[PDB]
C-alpha cells in the first residue's frame, strides 16, 4: 500500500499467527487514565446564582 | 382441471448445505456417531513466561433420529372396482374403473412427491435449531483463547 | 503408532521457532515505539529545547 510518498507494507497477524492459542495479541494495548473529582467543596457567597 | 409442479430437492440451492447420502440400512443402527481429533498448534514464549506443550484432543458427536411419514387412503366403494370383484361385465362399469385408476394415480403423484418438500422443509427446521443469534456471536469471537 | 505420534509432535514443536520468533519481533519492537501523539509536537520544537 502507498501512504504519503512511501510504500509500505500492510499485514493482520491474528490469522497465520496467534490463532487458535492461548497467548494474547500484543497490539491491544492498555491505556492509563487516572479520575479526580472533588466531593464536598463550598463555593463562595458571590458565585451561588440561578 | 389443474395440474401440479413437482419440485426436486437436488435442484434447489439449499442442497449445498448438507452431504445427502441413502443408507438402506438406518432401520437397524443404534445410537451412531462420529469421531474428530485436532491439533493445536503452539507458539514459543520467552523469558518470564513459562514453556507450553503441544496439546491433542479428541471428541465425539452423536446422532440424532427423526422421520417422514404421509397417508394416503382410498375408498371402499372404488377399492372394489380396482381389484376386479366388485367388477361386473356392462359398458358403465369399466368407465368407473377407468377413473379410479385415474384417482388412484392422481393421488399416489403427490404423495410420492411430498418427500422433496419433506426434506427441503426439515432442513430448514434442523438448521433454524443450531444456529445461534449473530448478535451473541460476534462479540464472542473477539475474546477467544482469553476467557480463561 | 507411537512412532506416528512422536513425529507429529516433533514437527509441531519444530513448527514453534518460527512462531516465536514471528512473536518475538512485535515484543521487541512494543517496547521501542513511543507513541504518536507525544513525539509529533516533538518533532516540530526540534533543535530549540536548548
Amino acid at each position: 500500500v502507498v501512504v504519503g510518498d512511501r510504500l509500505v507494507f500492510l499485514e493482520a497477524l491474528e490469522k497465520r499467527v496467534y490463532q487458535a492459542t492461548q497467548v494474547p495479541y500484543p497490539l491491544v494495548g492498555n491505556l492509563d487514565v487516572t479520575f479526580v473529582m472533588p466531593l464536598g467543596v463550598f463555593k463562595p457567597a458571590a458565585d451561588r446564582y440561578a | 382441471c389443474s395440474t401440479l409442479s413437482l419440485v426436486r430437492f437436488l435442484e434447489l440451492g439449499l442442497s449445498v448445505a448438507c452431504v445427502c447420502t441413502k443408507f438402506p440400512e438406518l432401520s437397524y443402527v443404534a445410537e451412531g456417531t462420529i469421531q474428530f481429533e485436532v491439533q493445536q498448534p503452539m507458539i514459543a514464549r520467552d523469558g518470564p513466561h513459562p514453556a507450553d506443550q503441544p496439546v491433542h484432543n479428541y471428541m465425539i458427536k452423536r446422532l440424532d433420529r427423526r422421520s417422514l411419514n404421509a397417508a394416503f387412503s382410498i375408498a371402499v366403494e372404488a377399492l372394489g372396482l380396482i381389484s376386479g370383484e366388485n367388477l361386473d361385465g356392462t359398458h358403465i362399469s369399466s368407465a368407473m374403473r377407468l377413473r379410479a385408476i385415474q384417482q388412484l394415480a392422481r393421488n399416489v403423484q403427490a404423495v410420492l412427491d411430498s418427500f422433496e418438500r419433506g426434506t427441503a422443509d426439515q432442513m430448514l427446521r434442523v438448521l433454524m435449531e443450531k444456529a445461534p443469534p449473530l448478535s451473541l456471536l460476534a462479540p464472542f469471537t473477539l475474546y477467544e483463547g482469553r476467557l480463561a
